[PDB]
């Protein structure tokens, strides 16, 4: 399911999968990007709820 | 020649190799010092470059 939609899900879910990956690679320690992370999760239901 | 010519010459030697002993034991004292601490420009055994370590974005995010 991730597979299909996955080139639609980079397009419109990229502001908020890009912070958490720069997060996660200038902080370089997962405790403090947990933020980001769940952020990441809304973004990401709210693309399959469309 | 005269007596003086060869007082003058001793004085000048003796002085020349009172520096030299001196300078000798000052020598030892350094490179014993040098070897113990490694503080110095002697006995600096080399290290790894820190120029081939890579600064770039890695796979993994945690590095």
């Amino acid at each position: 399911v991730l597979k299909a939609a996955a080139h639609h899900y980079g397009a419109q879910c990229d502001k908020p999968n890009k912070e958490f990956m720069l997060c996660r690679w200038e902080e370089k320690d997962p405790r403090r990007c947990l933020e980001e992370g769940k952020l990441v999760n809304q973004c990401a239901l709210d693309f399959f709820r469309q | 020649d005269g007596p003086e010519k060869n007082y003058e010459k001793t004085m000048a030697i003796l002085q020349i190799e009172a520096e030299k002993a001196e300078l000798r034991l000052k020598e030892l004292e350094v490179r014993r010092l040098m070897r113990a601490r490694g503080d110095g420009p002697w006995y600096q055994y080399p290290t790894i470059d820190k120029a081939l370590i890579d600064h770039s974005p890695k796979t993994t995010p945690d590095n």
